[PDB]
Parts: C-alpha cells; structure tokens; sequence
C-alpha cells in the first residue's frame, strides 16, 4: 500500500514519517471508500469486461488466434482469458491498495522473461490490458475511470 | 514488508480468491483504527528524543550498565546504546502505522540476537529499557495507541528474548 | 553603493556542481524487498558500465551473481568485483585504452575518483604488468578507501574529493564527460616536483 | 576453492546512524585467492572472524584447486 | 538542474529581495499549469516504446540509415539508437515536469554534440528523429500538452544542431 | 523543492516517479495558493518581523549587546539584524518551494564553521529565529501558522 | 575470431601466448581451407536456403503472415526474408572466422530489444533460423553440416 | 616533496658527486636556520584558527564577497573558504619546516589555478586572502620567522596567480 | 583491436558487399602466414626476458642514461625501464599474431608519446631500444619471420617519435 | 586439461560451449594417440635426458656446484637432479593434459620465492630446463619435439 | 563582430526562414532602446579620461599595486594600465550601442587572460578597476542606461576572470 511505501522511504532515510507524507496517508485513509467503489465497480462486472476485451484483442490482432500463434485453440484461448483475470484481479488489487506495488510484486517482476519461455509475445498482452483498460473506464465515471486507468496504464507501460 | 492490506492481499492471494467480504471487515478495521495511528505517529515523531531520555533515565542510568563495569560504560557504547533505543522506537512506529509487526521481523529482529550475544549485550536491561519506553510512549499519545505500540514493543521483546 | 544586479546567470553557474546533493547513493541494508534489490543491481549496472546495460548483452548474462546477491550468500561489494571481472567490462573498459587509461577508468568507475598522485598510477600499472585486469580490479575493490567511503553493502558513487589538489579537476573533467566522449586520457601522468 | 565465512564487525571507530546489522554480521562466500586479503582486512577492522567453512574448496588438492 | 519555482526562488534570491508580485504571478502560473503537466507525464510514461517506435517507423526506417554502410545498421547501432531516443523522451519529460530545461543542458545537452561528433552520429538524422517523436507525443497527449512538451524537444534539436 | 527531492529520489533508483509520489506533487501544486498567501504575508510585514524580534532577542540575550559580545556597536547590530533579515528570507523561500531544500541548501549547510569564525554564539542566533518564529506565528491564523512554524522549527533544529 | 579471442585473452593476463593456444591457432590456420569451402557452399546457393527456409517458416508458423502478424504483406514478407538473409551472411561470417565473435558482434547483443521496438516474435525468428539450418546441414556432407550446425545452433541460442 | 636536505643529496647524487664543501655548507646553513624554524611551526600550530579568521576579518568581511552574489555568500561557501585558508596556512607551515617549497607545487598548486577557474572562486580575492594570512602571521612570529613563512606565502600567491 | 581477418570483413561490410575474391586472396595470405606467426611467437614467448635484457645490453649499458642524471638512473627508473621494454616485445608479439598493428595504436601509441613527455622520458633513447630489440629478435626467429616482427617494431618507433 | 579452461572460459563469459571449441575439444579427443606417444617417449628415457642435462648443465653454468654455490656436494646435486625430475614430470602432465594449466597449478605459481627462500638461482633452473629441452627434443621426431617444446618454451619462459 | 541586427538577421538566416513575429518584436525592441543608448554613448565619449581616472582614484590609488614591487609601479606601468582601463571602457561603449558583446569575446576577451598571465597583471585588482569605472559610468548616466553599460562591463569581468 502507501504506508509500506512511506515507511520504506523513511527507513531508507532513517527518519521518522514526514507531516506531508502523514497528510499523504490521512488523505488516503479518507479515501478509502472511493477506491471501495470503484474496485467494487470492477469486481461486479469483470466477466463482461473480459468478454468484450479478449473479443476486441483478437479482432485487433489475429495472429495469437490464428494456426501457429500462441492462443490456437479451446485450452489455449481459455488460458489467454485466465492470464487476462489475473491481471484484472491485480488491477483491482492495485486500485484498493493505492499503489502499484501488490501489482509488481504478483506480476510484473519477470513477465518477460516468462513470456519468452511460454512463446507468448507480450506486445499482445500489452494490447490485451489496453482493450481492458478501454472498457473498464467506459463503464466507469470519468473521475474514477481516470483513477483505474492510472493503474491500467501503469500496467501497459510495464508490459511494452 | 507488509500492511495490514498486503497481508490481506497476500492471504487473499496465496488460497487463490478475490476478495472477500471478511477481507473487506479487515481492511474497515484497520482504516478505522488508522486515523488515530496517524495522529499517534506525529506525536510520537513529535518527541522521540524526550521519550527516549526518559526511557533511558528510568531504567538504565542509575545502574551497573551506565556505571563502570556494564556494558554501557563508554561514551562509544552510551551512543551506541541511545542509537538503539532510537531505532527500536522508530520501527515500532513503523509497525504502528503499517499495523503488522512484519517490518520488525524483517528488519530488527533478523540477525539482532546473535550479535547481541557476540557482543556480550545484556538482553535483559535491553527488555527492560524497551519496556520503560513503552509506558513512557503510552503516557504520551494516549491508552489505545499505547496498546498499538505496546504490542509492537512486546513483539520486539519476544523475538530479543 | 549598489547598482541593480547584472550577470544572473553566471550567479547560478558559480558554484561546485550541485549533482552532489543531487546524486543518491545505494546501501542495500534492508535486502529482503524485491523491487529494492532490483533497483539496487540496476544501479550497479548503471554506475560501473556507465550506461544502461541491456544493449550489451545477448542475455541477462550476470543471472549467476545477481541470484546469489538475492540470497546474499555474497555481499554487494563481491557483486562488484565480479562485474568488473568478467568479460563484459573487460571489452568495455579494457580492450580500447591502454594501461595508463584504464588505470583512471577503473579508478573512475570503482573508487569513484581520478587517481591521487605518481605513486598510485605506480602501482597500479605495476600490477598491470605483473598480474590480470581482474586482479587490477581486486586490488581496487578489495583496497581500504573501497570499504571506507561505501562499505560492503553500498554501491559506489561519484566522489567529490578534495584534499589531494590533482583530485577534484581531475575527477571532474573524469564524470563530465559522456562514454566514448574522446579517446584521449585525462591525466597522463604527474610532472614531478 | 571457495570458502564461506560468518563473521561479526564492531564499529568501534564511529557511531553510525543507518542500519548496519548487514555490515557486522554477516556469512559470505569468499575466494581462495582473495581470502588471505580478505581475513587480513578483517583482522584490521578489529572483526572477529567467527566461523570458516569451505564447503566449496575440496581441500588436500594439488590439481584443480 | 531547477525547476520553475527553484529559478524564481534563485532570481529572487540573487537579488536578495523577497518574493513580489510578479515572483507570485509566475509560481501562480506554474501551480495553475502543473496538474497538466501531471497528467501528461501520466500519459507519455505509459506510452515511452509506442512514441520511440513511432518515432523510427516514420523517420529512420527504410531509408540509408538502416541500410549497410548507415550508422544505424548493425543491431548493436539499432539498440543504441532506441537507447538514445529513450533518452530524449524520458528528458524532455522531465523537463515538461520541471517547466524549465536546466536538466536538458546539465545531463543530455552538455557533451552530446562532441559525443555524436567523435561517433560518427548523424545529427541531422537525430534531429529528424526526435522530431518526430515530438510529432507523435503532440498527437499523443494533444494540443497544448504538446506544445509544452515541443519546446523542449526543440530546445533539445536546438543543442544538438 | 518537492518536484526536485521526487525526481531525484526516483532517479537514484532508476525508475520513473511512483503514483503516490505522483499524487504528493498534485498536492504540493494545489496547496501552492496557500504557500504564496504565507509567503506574501511574512513578505510584507519584514519590517515589524525583524524589529519586535531584534528587541525581544536583545532582551532576552543581552550579553551579545553589552561590551564583550559580538553584535555591540551601531554597525555590528546592523549586521545582526541583517542576519536575521536573511534567515527570514530563506524562510520565505522555504515556505514557497514547499521543502526546506532551499534554506538548508544556501543558509544552513557550514553555518556552525561559519559562526564559529565569526566568533558568535549560535544558541543565541537559535534565540533570534526563536523571536522571529514568534513574531511570525503571532501575525498569521492557525494553520499557516502552522506551515511557517514547520519551517521556523527547522531552521531552530538546524542551529542545535 | 579465434586469433582475436587467444590474443585478448593472453592480453588481459598479462602474458604471451600459452603453446596450447598456439596450436589451438595452427588447427584453426589448418581448418580454414575446409572452413573456406563450407562458406562457399553457403554463399552460393543463398537463394534457394532462403526461399525453402522461409516457404517452411510460414508453413510452420502461419500467423506471422497472417492479417495481424508483424510480416503481413508483400514489403513485409521481403523485409522479413531479407532478416533471415542478414542471419544467412553472419552464419557465414561465423564459418569463415572459426569463432561466433562476427555473429554476437554484430547481430545478437540487442536482438531482444530491436525485435521488441519492431512488435516481432523472436521464437518465429528461431524457427526462420531452424529451417536454414535444415535446408544448409541438408545440403552438405556431414562434418561441414556439423560444423555449419554449430553457428546455426549458437544463433537459435542467442536467440532463447 | 623533498626538504633542503633531500635537495642537496639529489643534486650531489644527480651529480654521482659526493657532499663537496658547497653541500656541507648549505646543509650547516639549514641546521642552523632549524630550531628557529621548529619554534616558529609550533607558534603557528598554536594559533591555527586564530590568523584563519583575523585574515578573513582582514580582507574578506564587511566586502562584495560575504554579501548576496559574491562567491563566499553562503555557509557551505563560507565554510569551504576558512577550509582553503586553514590549507593554505598548514601548508606553508611544512614548507617552512621543510625549507623547499616543492610540496607546495607538488600538493597545492597542482591544479588549484582549474580547480579556481571551474569553480568560478576569485583569484585575487584569495590572493588578498593569503598576503593577509601571511601579514598576521608576521605580525605573530616575529621578523625573520615571518619572512621566511612569507616567502611560501608569496610562492602560493605567485602559483596561484 | 582487429586482426587481418576482422579488418577484412570491416572492408566488406562497410561496403556492404559479400567476400570477393580479393578479400578471398587476402584471407589466404593470412592463412598461409599463419603457422609462421604461431612458431614464431612461441619462440619469442620462449625469450621473453633474454631479448629485454640483451635489448638493454646493446644500447642503454654503459651509457649516460644509466649513470647519474640520466633517465634510467635509479633502480624505480630500471625496472619501469625493463617493465616498458617488456610490453613493447608483449604487444609486437600481439601484432604480429593478429596481422594488422590496430592493437600498438588502440593501446601502446594511444597516450605513449604524451606520457613520456610528461615524465621526462627520452624517445630517441627508447626507440633505439626497440630498434635494438627487434634486431635480437629477428636474429632469433630468422629472416622473415624478423621482418614481420620488424614491421611492427618500426610501426612503434614510428608511432613514438 | 583443455576441457577444464574451456568451461572455464564458458563460464566467465555465461554461455555454451561455442562450437568452435566444441571442435577444439574434439580435436584435442583426435590427437591423444599423438600425446600419449611422445609422453610415452619421455616417461621411457627420463634417466637419460637428466644425465645429460645435468652434465651439460654443470658444464655451462659451474657457479651452482662450485665451492660456496648452491648444489654443493652430493646431496645438493642429487636435490638438484631430483628437482629436474619434478619439472619433467610436470611438462609430461602437461604434454598429456593438452594444456599448460597442471604445470601452473603444481610447479609454477611461488617458484621465485621459494628459491628466493633456498638461494636457488633461478635462471640457472632455467638453463636446465633449457637442456631438458634441447635433449628431448633431440630424442623426438621432429613435429613431436615441437609439441614437447611447445611445453619446455612455456616452462623456461615463465622461469626467467 | 555583430549588433542585435545582425545576430537576429543570423538567427533567421541560419534557420533559412524569413523574419517572423519574434524578430520584429526583438528588433522593435532594439529600435526602442537605440536612442537612449545613443545620449549614453554620447555622455560617455564626453568624460572618457574623467571616468578612467575616478576609477584609478577609487580602485587602484594609494594600494600595494601603485608602490614599489606592484604591477603599476612604474611610469610606462602606469601609462599602460590607464591605456587597458581606455580600452575597457571604449569597447564597452562599443558593446552598448551594438546591444551585443560579440564585440568583446572578439576583439578584447580574445587572448587577454594569457597576455596578462603572461605579463604577470593582476586579474583581479583589474576585475576592481573595471567594477569601479563601471560604478563611475553608472553614476554618470543614470540607472538604466548604466545598467545597459554594467552588462557588457561584467561581461568584461568575467570573461577575464
Ligand atoms: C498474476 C500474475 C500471473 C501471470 C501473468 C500468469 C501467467 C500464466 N500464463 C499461462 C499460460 C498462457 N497465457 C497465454 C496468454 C496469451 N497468449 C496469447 O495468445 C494471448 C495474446 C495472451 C493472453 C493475454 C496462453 C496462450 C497460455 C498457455 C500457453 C501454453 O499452454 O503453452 C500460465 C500457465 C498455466 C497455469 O499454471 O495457470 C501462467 C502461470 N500467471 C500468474 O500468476
Ligand atoms: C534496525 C534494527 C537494528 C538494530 C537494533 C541494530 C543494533 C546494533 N547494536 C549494536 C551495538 C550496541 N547496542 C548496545 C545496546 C544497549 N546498551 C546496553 O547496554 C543496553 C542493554 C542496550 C541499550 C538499550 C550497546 C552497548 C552496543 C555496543 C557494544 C559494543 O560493540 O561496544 C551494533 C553494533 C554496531 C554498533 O556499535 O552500533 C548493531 C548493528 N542494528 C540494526 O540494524
Ligand atoms: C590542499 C590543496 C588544496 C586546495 C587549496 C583545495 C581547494 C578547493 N577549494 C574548493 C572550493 C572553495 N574554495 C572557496 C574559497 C574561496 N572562494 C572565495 O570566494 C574566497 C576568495 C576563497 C577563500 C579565501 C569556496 C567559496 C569554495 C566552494 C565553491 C562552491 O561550493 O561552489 C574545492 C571544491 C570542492 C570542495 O569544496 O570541497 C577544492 C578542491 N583543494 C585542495 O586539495
Ligand atoms: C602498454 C602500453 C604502455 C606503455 C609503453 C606505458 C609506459 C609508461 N612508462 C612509464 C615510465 C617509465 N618509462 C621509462 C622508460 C625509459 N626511460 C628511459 O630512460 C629509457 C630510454 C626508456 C626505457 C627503454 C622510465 C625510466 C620510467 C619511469 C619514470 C619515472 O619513474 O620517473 C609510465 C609512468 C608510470 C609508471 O611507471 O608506472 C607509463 C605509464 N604505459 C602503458 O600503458
Ligand atoms: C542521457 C544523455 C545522453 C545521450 C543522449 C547519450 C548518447 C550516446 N549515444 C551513443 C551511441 C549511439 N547513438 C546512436 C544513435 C543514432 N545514430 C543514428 O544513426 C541515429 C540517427 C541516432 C538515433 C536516433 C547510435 C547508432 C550509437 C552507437 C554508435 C556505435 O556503437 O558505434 C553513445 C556511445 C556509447 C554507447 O553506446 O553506449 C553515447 C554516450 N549519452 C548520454 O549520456
Ligand atoms: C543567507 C545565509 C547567510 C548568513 C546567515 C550569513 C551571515 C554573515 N554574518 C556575518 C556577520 C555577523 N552576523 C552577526 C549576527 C549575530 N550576532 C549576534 O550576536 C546575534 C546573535 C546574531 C544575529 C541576530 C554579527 C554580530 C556579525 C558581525 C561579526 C563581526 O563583525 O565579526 C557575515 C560577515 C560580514 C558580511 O559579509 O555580512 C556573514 C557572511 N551570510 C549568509 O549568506
Ligand atoms: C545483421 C543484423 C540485423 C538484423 C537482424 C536487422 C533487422 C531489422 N529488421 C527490421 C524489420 C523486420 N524484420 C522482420 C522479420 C521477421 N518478422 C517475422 O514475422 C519473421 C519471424 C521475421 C523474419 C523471418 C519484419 C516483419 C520487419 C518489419 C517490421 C515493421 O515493418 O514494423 C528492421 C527495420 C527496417 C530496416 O531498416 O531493415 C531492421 C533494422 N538489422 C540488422 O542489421
Ligand atoms: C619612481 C617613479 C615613480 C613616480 C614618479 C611615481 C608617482 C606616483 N605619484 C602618485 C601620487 C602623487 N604625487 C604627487 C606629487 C606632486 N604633486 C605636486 O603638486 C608636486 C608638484 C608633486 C611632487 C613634488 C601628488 C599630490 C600625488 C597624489 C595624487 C592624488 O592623490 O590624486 C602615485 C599614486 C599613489 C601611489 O601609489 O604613490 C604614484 C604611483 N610612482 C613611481 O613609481
């Protein structure tokens, strides 16, 4: 969350928590209920943003779909829309914590890496959140799709 | 280096769920709980150094250890022994806000009791110092945060002892 | 009998550079977050190599040092002499340059500095002669000033030194330049007194 | 040959700030070559060296190290 | 390296007069223009590998340069190169977030002609390059967000011109 | 200032600024009006500031006036009151640029080695921006009080 | 090359020659007339290696030139089989010098992150560089299809 | 870094001479000149801070320097230039207890006049700064020790110059 | 640092064109020289010390430059001698191996000429000691096998003077 | 052996074994008959060789058996043949190994202070391991000699 | 050697662009401040040797520099010194009605710092001179106009120092 983040920081410069940074943590203490929302809002409805997401992914890219690609396949198109919940779930984790760092931690260290070893080409993925990222904040309002798509956004630009 | 919302998460995570309406009762509880932990911390920050002054002033100075003879002797090892008194109240701090006592398993208590035995510290004065702390912070910033940086100072003790 | 200030500018730019209370070293004493010890071998990387990396290697060829630096069964400071001992550095920074160069690229890259005086090149291209590149730098990061200003955890950094008088111009025309800025070595040489 | 070393550093020169539990205590794995430096330096800073290992080294032999 | 507030903080101080009103009306437009800065740094952080690959699909791709005998050829000059563009996007960032180039002249302008000269870099090829990059971010983040950010990309094909 | 200590404190770790980082320039840059309502009132009332707490340090600390001190004579006063002057000014740019990078990075680095060869008792100086704090405290509402008090507290701490 | 590898690496320890790399340099000296015809064995049939390799490439992985993939297209296929004939000419700059110096030196250090800013899969770059290697090692005796395999083997490496 | 003694031997060893009569009498002259030289080292050791600052209230207070704009303006300047100063005077006491200024030009005046020149630090300002240095400590020491302090004085000023 | 083969390859990349038969020719030349090289840096490897040591024998003995005053007086100064002699038959060995002297101008004749005229050091003397040298040298290896190592030898002086 | 520096050398550098040294082990694995005759050759005549490089030895060099020298009397000059026998033991270790590198590990490393501490002149040893040579490769065939001085250049070269 | 004109003619010819707005207003500009540095320039072709010898009299009068020993010492010293104080200040009236100071760096600031290291002047008690002419010029003619004159007179001192 913020408060691993400030506390960190402040042991790294071996001080105490700064008033600005107490005012960071209040600030997000009292915006608590905005982040239940909108991470509520998601979790309601993220069959659907699945749904549209991965059908929007393969009609902008058909290479993971086609023979040879990656996702051919009952199992594999299956597998490729578990990969796409994981990363909503983290996005819904991110969006309740205030940070991006349970995202990090769970799935962004070595995706790469991963991905070079599974075959997958990550550019996909990488389109893959931004189709999610496209309908979760068009089922959203605006100030707090803004707030989700700082996440989704951070997630895309880990990904490419 | 965990929350009370990474380990929420965390546990969440490892069984394999989304979230849940008991994780979201845990995380009301620990919001509810940490508007005063932010208003204990600044006071705490406020006066860390009259704390540990008075920590040191109940229990160590009129000893053995502060005498000749202890291991608080040396001006060498006084500052050493006020640079730790400062940091076992910084880090319980830590763990106060955070509300998890896993940064002072991570970060103090991690290879502090074999140094302390290879340096000949005593465990005990050490103990008893964090304890006078204790109530000294708890006279301070008030009954249900004395209790937040009561256990935290108790988990600093029992993993020391 | 004051007149209305002129040459602002040359106001800001007097000064030591102000990079010193800009630039943030790196101890790695908390060794247990990931995303710490990642940015902290970044930052490895970054300050020995000069650069970033990853346009140097076919793979991530340091995966055998950088894992035993995740279990610290090795400390950071043998997470640098191992950099600079294999075969990425030693095309970098040794294969170009003569002795008498490599000799303050080494210095500039691990002791954070230009070399001090005569005796210090001395021995050091003395060691060049008798043993390898990678006891040159063994010598180095395994020397005193090594675990006097960073330590066993710390990277090293860009030192502002003072008190040798070669020290500090040296030092500066060293990390004011780019890699690969010219091909011409700094100091030579120290003329005798 | 390699051998691995837990040992315990006092500061004794200075007191210092920062968290320096990593820098006293600590076991690492050392080369053969650079241990003889190495348990120098050690005995220079006033350190204790508290336990040697070499698991790594296979000892008593001529060839191979 | 000073932002906005750090170089009227320095006038100011040079001076050795207090802050006036026209100190107060330039930080006033600085606090007015820095939530866009914000949101457009948000947006080209999330986007840095689109613009550069943008940036040689429209200028280096298929001409000389990747052709054998240009200085882009080999793949360790293409990885150098998108290196170098990575640069020019992350600094002129930078300084769309500071609202002054100082950090472009301290840490990119300041050997990079000699550099580029003593390589063999093509400068004109370069500044061809990061106009373009300029080109799609300003399509990228809009109008006036990409104004703010053309004026250093300028300034940054000025110095190296 | 606070955009500098982000940036840097990022640029040492070879990453871009955090969201949270993000979110504390955000607020820096809309508690900006506020900083310059501070800054214009202890701007200009300089002159009322640097006389109350000239006479109330002098009363306080009359040695440094009586023969024997350091600030004794017209122009040694003039000095003193010049330095205060100073020290009021760095305050102002610190309440500006949000951090205390500014007073401490001109006004507060070599201040001991500078008063120690001018042969002046810092403890009193302590006292003089003690006054000041008091004079500046006693002109403003409660939490701009607060917020200039922050940094007269800094640069007291500074001192000893 | 070989003659390079043995002279650095006598050269940062500080020594001559070992005689055991200088007969590593006489075999090789000995070696280069067969390694002279494996290179124009190589050099003379380019078009039919690089034609068969890549009708077998996209019979094998058919969603790269399917609408979506990185070589869909006429100017796309032609770039893509112009890759595989640069790797075709670093195979035989690899035969030539005896060691794969030539091949990492020039087109395998950033071939990560060059096929990473182009949006192309460097597994279907490994299979472009399995299937010249079978149609080079199908179309030599067996020692130079041996010989030839080690640098079409250390690219596909390089490549994974 | 070779006193008078050292100098002799280099040139009757540069020579392949041995110590001629000319030698032998430069080397009386020197352990002649000695103790007056030890006793002057041990007056200067004793009053270190005191010709630092009398030679800043000489020169450099109450000037455009000390006052906003001038390059000892600030504490972290002020502070750097009493470390100059105090240099400058340590120095010129081993050159007078050497009698051979080569330490002077091996360990000061190597590259101070770059150094002075990146920096942007006033030469003549720092000239008037040692010639009052040197003036205080004449004043100090007496006649003949204050001469030959102030022949080093001068050598720094002349390579600084 | 290349050799006659990278060289080659060098010229026909930068062409951008595929192996001639000039090129063909030329790695031929190389490949029959090559058994010769191998031999004859053996031999000097074998000798490494002796052609130093008679290197020294024929021209700086029993010269001015070894008694006092000279530059190879002391015994720091003889083996800084013996040590630069050293690498001068290390490195020709190294071009006579590679075929190409790109590694005596990468990293002998980079800084040498502006380091020994910093230091003081006579080039007409040292250049006569490698001109001494390689005719030991090439009367231990023979006729052309001293005439290859002597082109390289002369490329030094050359580089040198 | 040749295998030990080339996996060495592969794994300072992190990669495979190239296919060039692949070849090199390979043929290094061919040419063992080879080594094993000329080791097969030394090991049989090693009495010979010593007597009459001893004697040539005393005949060029007689300071190290005069009155006062070194090897005086008789145990001094059967320590000295036995000495001999130690270093042609080693250059048959290292004629079989293909590599210098068991002659390094055992009789190579602290030779100069060893007999630094003895009083043993060390380019007297050098002369004897130079008649060594020149009798065993009189005794050799003449490529096979090579091969044996290849490893006697070597051991005299890293003596003086 | 260039006015405002002509670097603004430069600028605009250099991009190969004809002169847009901000060249109008640069030169509308220039076209606005010319008549008053033409009455500037005309005061102080009035009191040439006035302001030259109130500068002497201010700065360099009754100091170490004008007794025995100083650099202005001597009759033709003295001559030559009020002749470089002339040629300050004229080609700082140069740089005034040019409204550029190309002038300066081209024709005075050319090899000036080794001439007067090689001469052994002193830079500083110069830059004082050239400070104190610029105090008597700005005296002379007002705020605005001496502001305009002191620009270019720092010019002066810094490229000198
Ligand atoms: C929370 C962090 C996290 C991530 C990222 C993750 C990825 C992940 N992706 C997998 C498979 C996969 N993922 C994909 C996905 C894709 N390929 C495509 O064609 C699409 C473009 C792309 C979808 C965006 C495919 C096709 C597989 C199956 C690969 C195979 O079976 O060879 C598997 C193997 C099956 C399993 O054990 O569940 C894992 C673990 N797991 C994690 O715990
Ligand atoms: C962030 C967590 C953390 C802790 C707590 C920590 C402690 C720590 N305490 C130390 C010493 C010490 N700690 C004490 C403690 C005491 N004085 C007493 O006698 C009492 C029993 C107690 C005072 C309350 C003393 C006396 C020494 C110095 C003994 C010596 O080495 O001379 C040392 C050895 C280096 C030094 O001299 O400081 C470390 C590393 N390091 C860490 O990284
Ligand atoms: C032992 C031989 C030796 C000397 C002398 C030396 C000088 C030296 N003086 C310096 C700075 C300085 N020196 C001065 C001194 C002066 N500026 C003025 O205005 C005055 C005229 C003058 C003092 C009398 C100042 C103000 C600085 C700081 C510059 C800055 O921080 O920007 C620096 C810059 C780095 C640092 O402060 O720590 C060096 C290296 N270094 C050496 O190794
Ligand atoms: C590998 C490429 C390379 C070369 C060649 C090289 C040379 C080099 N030779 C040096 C000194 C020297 N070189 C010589 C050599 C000579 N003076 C004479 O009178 C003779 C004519 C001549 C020998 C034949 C001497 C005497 C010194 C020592 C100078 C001194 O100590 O003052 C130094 C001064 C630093 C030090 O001794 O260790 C360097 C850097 N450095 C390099 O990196
Ligand atoms: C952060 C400020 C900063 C910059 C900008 C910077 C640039 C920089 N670019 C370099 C190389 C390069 N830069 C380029 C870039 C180009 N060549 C072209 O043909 C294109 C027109 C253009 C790219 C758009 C190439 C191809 C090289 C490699 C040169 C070589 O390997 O020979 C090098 C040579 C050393 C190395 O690659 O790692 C430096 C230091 N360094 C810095 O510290
Ligand atoms: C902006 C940061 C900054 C500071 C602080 C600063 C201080 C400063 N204070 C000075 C003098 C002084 N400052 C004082 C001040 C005091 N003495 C007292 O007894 C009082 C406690 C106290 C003030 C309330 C006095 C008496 C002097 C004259 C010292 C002397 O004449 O020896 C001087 C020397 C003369 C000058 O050039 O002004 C400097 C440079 N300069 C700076 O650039
Ligand atoms: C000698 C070392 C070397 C390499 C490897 C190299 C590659 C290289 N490949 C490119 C494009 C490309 N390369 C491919 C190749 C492929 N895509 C596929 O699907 C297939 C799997 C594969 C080939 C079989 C494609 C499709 C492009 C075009 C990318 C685009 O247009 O965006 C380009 C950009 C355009 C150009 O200037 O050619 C370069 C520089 N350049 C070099 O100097
Ligand atoms: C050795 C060659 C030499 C000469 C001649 C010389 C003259 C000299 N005369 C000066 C002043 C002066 N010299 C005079 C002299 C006179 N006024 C009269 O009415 C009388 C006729 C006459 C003397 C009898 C006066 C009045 C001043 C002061 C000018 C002033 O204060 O403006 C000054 C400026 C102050 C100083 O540093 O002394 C110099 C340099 N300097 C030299 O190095």
């Amino acid at each position: 969350s913020i408060v691993t983040k400030s506390i960190v920081n402040a042991d790294a410069e071996a001080r105490y928590l700064s008033p600005g940074e107490l005012d960071r943590i209040k600030a997000f203490v009292t915006s608590g209920e905005s982040r239940l929302r909108i991470a509520e809002t998601l979790t309601g409805s993220r069959e659907r943003i699945i749904k549209s997401a991965g059908d929007a992914l393969f009609q902008k890219r058909p290479d993971v779909v086609s023979p040879g690609g990656n996702a051919y396949g009952e199992e594999m198109t299956a597998t490729c829309l578990r990969d796409m919940d994981y990363y909503l779930r983290l996005i819904t984790y991110g969006v309740v914590a205030g940070d991006v760092t349970p995202i990090e931690e769970i799935g962004l260290v070595g995706v790469r890496e991963m991905y070079k070893s599974l075959g997958t080409p990550v550019d996909a993925v990488a389109q893959a959140v931004r189709e999610m990222k496209a309908v979760a904040t068009g089922m959203m309002s605006g100030d707090d799709a803004a707030e989700a798509g700082a996440y989704f956004d951070y997630v895309i630009g880990a990904m490419e | 280096m965990q929350d009370a919302i990474t380990s929420v998460i965390n546990s969440a995570d490892v069984q394999g769920k989304y979230l849940d309406g008991s994780a979201m009762d845990k995380l009301k509880a620990y919001f509810t709980t940490g508007a005063l932990r932010v208003r204990a911390a600044s006071t705490i920050s406020a006066n860390a150094a009259a704390i540990v002054k008075e920590a040191v002033a109940k229990s160590l100075l009129y000893s053995d250890v502060t005498r000749p003879g202890g291991n608080m002797y040396t001006t060498r090892r006084y500052a050493a022994c006020i640079r730790d008194l400062d940091y076992y109240l910084r880090y319980a701090t830590y763990a106060m806000l955070a509300g998890d006592p896993s940064i002072l398993d991570e970060r103090v208590l991690n290879g502090l009791k074999e140094t302390y035995n290879s340096l000949g510290v005593p465990v005990g004065s050490t103990v008893q110092a964090i304890q006078a702390m204790k109530e000294v912070t708890a006279g301070l910033v008030g009954a249900d945060a004395g209790r937040e940086m009561g256990v935290y100072f108790d988990y600093i003790c029992s993993g020391l002892s | 009998k004051n007149l209305p200030v002129t040459d602002v500018d040359a106001r800001l730019k007097q000064g030591v550079n102000i990079q010193r209370q800009q630039t943030k070293a790196f101890k790695l004493t908390d060794t247990f977050n990931k995303v710490e010890l990642k940015t902290a071998i970044a930052a490895a990387y970054r300050q020995i190599f000069e650069r970033d990396i990853e346009p140097y290697i076919v793979d991530a060829q340091f995966t055998a040092l950088e894992s035993k630096l995740g279990n610290r069964e090795i400390n950071m400071k043998e997470f640098i002499e191992g950099l600079g001992c294999s075969e990425l550095y030693q095309k970098e920074f040794y294969t170009p340059y003569p002795n008498t160069k490599v000799i303050e690229m080494g210095t500039k890259h691990f002791l954070g500095r230009a070399p001090l005086d005569q005796q210090e090149i001395r021995k050091y291209n003395q060691i060049l002669a008798s043993q390898g590149l990678k006891a040159f730098i063994g010598a180095m990061v395994n020397s005193m000033e090594y675990l006097d200003n960073f330590g066993e955890d710390t990277v090293p950094f860009r030192r502002f030194p003072t008190l040798p008088a070669a020290n500090f111009p040296n030092t500066e025309r060293l990390y004011n330049q780019l890699t690969k800025q010219n091909r011409d070595l700094v100091v030579p040489s120290f003329e005798p007194a | 040959r390699m051998f691995k070393i837990t040992a315990c550093v006092p500061s004794q020169s200075r007191i210092r700030t920062q968290r320096e539990l990593q820098n006293t205590y600590f076991t690492k794995l050392v080369p053969y070559d650079n241990w003889f430096r190495e348990q120098q330096r050690i005995m220079k800073m006033g350190g204790k060296i508290v336990k040697v290992q070499l698991a790594t080294g296979k000892p008593g032999t001529n060839t191979g190290l």
